[PDB]
């Protein structure tokens, strides 16, 4: 009885010191489903036309 | 031009790339600004865009 | 494939006693002379690739012209088989580190099997001789790494020079050995290298033709597909293999055109424009377009963006690329990227 | 102090301390160290059947109870040391290679070199020390940068001579 | 009736499904049959996603003999796929271990063991592994004992 979820081991530029601090101070203050939709239906342009 | 192709027998991994690159402190008339670090001779040695 | 061994001394003593009891004659000296002749350990008394004299042949005819005599003869044949097997293994192991090419193993096989014609000991219905030979081949393949690499290089060399019969001989020999270096990978690698080189030879620096991939595919098939099918052994009408070969040809064509797209668009245009329409039929992934645009920009930037180039010719070649890329890409997104 | 005593071969001191371990209330970070200390002491004594059965249960619960990768790695190499010390290191060949390419992507130089020493040590107990000398020679430059592995590194050098 | 569908497809109602299987070249197959005890709805109650394990293209798997059929078509497809990534060599660790010559696990270990003796208990042990009902490089193993027992020394 242990539903151990698999942690997604995601993995690129290193950038500089100043950029990292600026990014964090800036952040201080459907997408997947759409991706699935692009995979659920393929091989045609029917979905864009109907939208 | 150096050609260091990846070889399994070479385990000499690099850590300087993983460590973030340094910066420089240059002050203009208005204020003190922060710019990315460039080697004094890197302008004519930098990886060319072309 | 279990093989028994009862030591050289014991089997030799058993052979002498059996010969003395059955024959009741002093052929033991002649028997020892024969054993030395078949034995490759001693290079002075063995055959050295020379046919035996009348004495040896007569003794064989005597040995190969009730029930107790028959079973004694059967056990004598078994002991002779064990002695010969022991001798060949010791001699092979003596020269194990001296093997570096296929021709060495064939000549050693001939060296070992030279007495076999003059003395029949292996039964026709039982392929024992092949069994230990395949066993030694398997050990040599799975113990000598240098020999394995040499076999790879030799097969690659043979397939590059269209030496198909020897390549087939090499492939059959490997298949009999059933070693870790399976023949399937070598055939795949050899065919892949050969098709790449054939593609590089043919569809390079030519862009003014239409549907030329089919022409190249048909030409390569008529020239090599029967030989390749004979090498693999699969039927000539293998549809899936031909389809995969065609897919690899079009992939190679895409790669060559991506490499050469700069000269395709700058110089060969509009004569090569037809090829562009063919290329448009093949590209399907965003990675393809990104690679194409970055390679073209690097070449255009490497050559055309030089201030040493006259500005009039620079803009002329630039607009030529614009119309060329517009024909290739009706959408024009690549045009925006190059423009930007 | 106990770790220093293991290096200085004060087996009497560490044995008495391990008695204190089983009935004291320790923080988790303190638990693993004494849990790790117990493994290293048993390797020194020579008895390996208990230690080998003991080390893998630790790492198994070092991957489920707590997802501590650093302590998963540190626990892993003693099992490598336990195997190869018992003249059977070939069993560890599948295990060591899974960590080599795994830590090459990560890029931690200490991780790659420690696995390198275990790989050379495996190759020298099989009878193929020739290629181990060739392999150690190309990488000898990048393995002296780490101080605590030099003692294991220098000691292998007189063995090859 | 067998119904073959792509992956991102809407399967019918769970109560009317009896078994589901996944088969594809690569990942080893997974087939689950739903009996009366557990239904498809209960199985997918935790989530409508089922995960699959990745097989391994390992050199140690193919020690001496290739149990795999190794079809020429799939081999060519794999070669083309690898070339696509390469277009977009001794750079892999498997080739390193191949270069080192320790490909056969059992042969290297027994070569180390036979290095010297040959006490009776281990001798019978090596005989038992040689006369194993089912194993891999049995023929290769038989030759080393013959070499150890009656070879040059």
């Amino acid at each position: 009885c242990k539903v151990p979820l698999a942690k997604n081991r995601s993995s690129k530029k290193p950038s500089d010191i100043y950029s990292i601090l600026s990014e964090i101070v800036k952040s201080a203050s459907g997408r997947s489903l759409k991706l699935n939709a692009g995979l659920i239906f393929s091989e045609d342009k029917r979905f864009t036309h109907v939208v | 031009p150096l050609r260091y192709e990846p070889n399994n027998r070479d385990f000499a991994c690099n850590i300087i790339d993983d460590l973030p690159k340094l910066i420089r402190f240059v002050k203009d008339s208005k204020r003190i600004n922060i710019v990315p670090y460039t080697q004094p001779n890197s302008l004519w040695r930098g990886p060319d865009e072309d | 494939q279990i093989t028994p061994t009862r030591d050289l001394k014991v089997i030799t003593d058993e052979l002498q006693t059996l010969s003395s009891y059955i024959f009741h004659t002093n052929i033991v000296d002649d028997l020892n002379s024969l054993l030395t002749w078949m034995s490759p350990n001693d290079a002075k008394s063995n055959h050295q690739l020379r046919p035996p004299s009348l004495r040896i042949k007569n003794i064989i005819k005597v040995l190969f012209p009730g029930n107790t005599n028959k079973e004694l003869q059967l056990q004598l044949f078994s002991t002779l088989k064990e002695f010969y097997i022991f001798q060949v293994r010791y001699h092979f192991f003596l020269h194990f580190n001296n093997i570096n090419y296929l021709k060495d193993i064939q000549r050693w096989e001939n060296y070992y099997e030279f007495p076999l014609r003059y003395v029949p000991i292996f039964d026709v219905n039982v392929n024992d001789w092949a069994l230990e030979l395949n066993s030694l081949r398997h050990y040599l393949l799975n113990r000598n790494i240098k020999f394995k690499n040499n076999l790879r290089t030799r097969l690659d060399k043979l397939i590059m020079d269209d030496d198909f019969d020897l390549a087939d001989n090499l492939i059959q020999w490997l298949k009999s050995a059933n070693g870790s270096l399976s023949s399937t990978e070598l055939i795949v690698n050899a065919l892949y290298s050969k098709i790449n080189k054939f593609c590089e030879d043919n569809m390079s620096r030519v862009w003014n033709k239409r549907f030329m991939i089919m022409e190249t595919f048909n030409k390569f098939i008529n020239q090599y597909w029967s030989q390749f099918s004979k090498l693999v052994g699969c039927p000539e009408d293998d549809h899936e293999l031909t389809t995969t070969v065609f897919n690899c040809f079009e992939s190679n064509f895409l790669r060559i055109r991506t490499n050469e797209i700069f000269d395709i668009c700058v110089l060969a245009y509009p004569d090569s424009k037809v090829t562009l329409l063919e290329l448009r039929k093949i590209m399907k992934d965003f990675k393809d377009y990104t690679n194409i645009v970055t390679t073209f920009l690097s070449d255009f930037k490497k050559y055309i963006l030089n201030p040493s180039v006259t500005t009039v010719d620079a803009l002329l070649r630039y607009v030529k690329t614009i119309k060329a890329f517009l024909v290739l890409d009706p959408t024009g997104r690549c045009l925006h990227s190059i423009t930007t | 102090v106990a770790f220093k005593a293991l290096e200085e071969d004060d087996f009497l001191k560490v044995k008495q301390y391990l008695l204190k371990s089983e009935s004291l209330e320790l923080d988790y970070d303190q638990k693993i160290n004494l849990k790790y200390l117990r493994v290293k002491y048993l390797v020194k004594i020579g008895d390996y059947d208990l230690s080998m059965r003991l080390i893998n249960q630790y790492v198994k619960e070092c991957c489920e109870e707590v997802a501590d990768s650093n302590w998963r790695f540190k626990f892993e190499i003693e099992s490598i040391n336990v195997l190869l010390l018992s003249d059977v290191g070939i069993r560890s060949l599948p295990k060591i290679i899974k960590l080599i390419d795994e830590y090459k992507e990560i890029g931690n130089p200490l991780r790659c070199v420690i696995l390198l020493l275990k790989l050379c040590e495996v190759l020298i107990q099989v009878g193929k020390s020739m290629e181990a000398e060739c392999l150690i020679s190309c990488n000898l430059s990048t393995i002296l940068e780490f101080p605590f592995v030099r003692k294991k590194t220098d000691e292998l050098l007189e063995s090859l001579s | 009736v067998i119904r073959e569908i792509s992956t991102p497809c809407l399967l019918p109602d769970f109560s009317k499904i009896k078994s589901i299987r996944v088969k594809m070249h690569g990942y080893f197959p997974l087939e689950v049959n739903f009996t009366k005890d557990y239904s498809a709805s209960d199985f997918f109650s935790g989530g409508t996603i089922i995960y699959i394990q990745r097989k391994s293209e390992s050199v140690f798997e193919n020690k001496a003999s290739f149990r795999n059929v190794e079809d020429i078509h799939v081999a060519l497809k794999r070669k083309a796929a690898e070339s696509k990534n390469y277009s977009r060599g001794n750079t892999t660790s498997s080739q390193l271990v191949e270069s080192l010559g320790i490909q056969d696990l059992t042969m290297v270990e027994l070569d180390t063991l036979l290095s010297a003796a040959l006490t009776d208990s281990e001798s019978y042990n090596l005989g038992l592994l040689c006369s194993d009902k089912n194993s891999g490089d049995i023929l290769d193993c038989q030759l080393e004992l013959w070499y150890k027992s009656f070879g040059p020394h």
